[PDB]
């Protein structure tokens, strides 16, 4: 459902995406 | 597969309006050239850069740049961001096309570094693009070390015969010793031995680097790696995995010989690679990096959102977790897919796994590792 950026990942819950996008920053 | 497909960037576009590249300045100059934002990497002269710009201002800047002299600055940003740059490279554009797509203004660009400069000031413009007063560093070449004290009588014994065949047993050491003994015959006048003068020789460093690079590919001596000392030095510098600081240091070098010696020193003193959020990893074997491209182990590639993931091709790697099906939508290498490989500890994106599709090729492996998060953890 979700997609990411710069890397191309995908997760299931919006809360998980909030974690992913922060790991990209740091 | 072959090594000529990962150099035209067919994933980007097929009908590129190309141009014959003749645009060079003359050493000492004070020229104002545009700076494309959102690009943060060191560009070695002769290296290709693929850009896919979306923002209207950058597109307009490129549109205006095509009509005028097609040149722009790629600033070699130091460890400090926010325009904290001192050196950079000029990039000449030769590929260009627009695609309305879902109606914005998309423009795809491919450019190669051409010259080297040091910045003087960075006047910013209210439009959103900043100019750059830059001084262009000359490409100085030193004369032969023996020419200072070369004997007048001993000048005809300097034209050596061409290389016989290539890479044969006893066909290198036997010939190179004779070449060293004949060329550096005037070394006995000075107070230094012949081998010390061989250390500071032009072709000798070229051949040592060629010998140490032949473990990566099978490229013929008479082609591929250029015979020009300047071109050879830049090509060798643009195809090795170490940290940015050393790219800036290599870029600062003025003479080809000094750059060649520095490249040999770093190439001998580099052993491993590592994650840049962790302690250790298994890609430590630097010997297993192979060039599945005519541009060397590494090249610059652009994803669908503009980000330029410079990619190192390796054959084996561990400490990585593979997530997702082998999708092949925007594949950089036409025959393979990608499966996004993450780190096993810090969960940071590191490269992709290029799974294959046909029989008579490498069915798996061929990992492409991004330079952004590789720390050359040489002990
Ligand atoms: O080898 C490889 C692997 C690395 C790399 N890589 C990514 O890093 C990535 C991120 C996200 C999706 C994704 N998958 C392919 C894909 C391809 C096209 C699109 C469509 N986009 C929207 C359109 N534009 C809209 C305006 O501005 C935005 C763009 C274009 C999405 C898409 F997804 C990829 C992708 O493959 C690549 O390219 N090659
Ligand atoms: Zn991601
Ligand atoms: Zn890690």
């Amino acid at each position: 459902p979700f997609q990411c950026n710069q890397c191309g990942a995908s997760f299931t819950q919006k809360g998980n995406l909030l974690r992913h996008i922060k790991l990209h920053s740091g | 597969f072959d090594t000529s497909l990962p150099t035209s960037h067919t994933y980007l576009g097929a009908d590129m309006e190309e141009f014959h590249g003749r645009t060079l300045h003359d050493d000492d100059s004070c020229q104002v050239i545009p700076v494309l934002p959102q690009v943060m990497m060191i560009l070695i002269p002769g290296q290709t850069l693929p850009l896919q710009l979306f923002h209207p201002q950058e597109v307009s800047m490129v549109r205006n740049l095509i009509q005028k002299d097609r040149t722009f600055a790629v600033l070699a940003y130091s460890n400090v961001q926010e325009r904290e740059a001192q050196f950079g490279t000029t990039a000449e554009i030769y590929a260009y096309r627009e695609e309305q797509d879902f109606g914005i203004e998309i423009v795809k660009v491919k450019a190669i570094g051409r010259q080297r400069f040091k910045v003087l000031e960075l006047r910013t413009q209210s439009d959103g693009i900043q100019q750059a007063k830059v001084q262009i560093l000359p490409e100085c070449v030193l004369p032969s070390t023996m020419s200072a004290v070369q004997l007048e009588s001993l000048n005809k014994c300097q034209i050596f015969p061409s290389k016989p065949v290539s890479r044969e047993d006893q066909c290198s050491y036997k010939w190179w010793q004779k070449y060293q003994k004949r060329k550096f015959h005037c070394a006995n006048l000075t107070s230094w031995p012949r081998w010390l003068y061989s250390l500071y020789d032009a072709e000798t460093l070229m051949d040592r680097i060629k010998k140490q690079l032949r473990e990566w590919d099978e490229n013929l001596k008479d082609d591929s790696l250029p015979s020009n000392p300047i071109d050879f030095s830049y090509r060798v510098a643009a195809c090795l995995p170490i940290d940015d600081v050393l790219r800036i240091q290599l870029l600062k070098i003025g003479s080809a010989i000094q750059r060649l010696r520095c490249e040999l020193d770093i190439m001998n003193k580099c052993t491993s690679l590592c994650c840049k959020q962790c302690q250790e990893t298994e890609i430590t074997t630097k010997n297993e990096i192979f060039s599945l491209s005519l541009c060397g182990p590494m090249a610059a590639y652009v994803n669908p959102h503009g980000y330029v993931h410079e990619t190192l091709t390796v054959y084996k790697a561990c400490n990585l977790n593979l997530i997702g099906r082998p999708s092949t939508e925007h594949s950089w290498f036409p025959g393979y897919a990608w499966t996004v490989a993450q780190c096993k500890i810090c969960a940071s994106h590191i490269g992709w796994k290029f799974t294959a599709t046909k029989k008579d090729m490498s069915p798996q492996k061929f990992w492409g590792l991004t330079r952004s998060a590789l720390l050359p953890t040489i002990p």
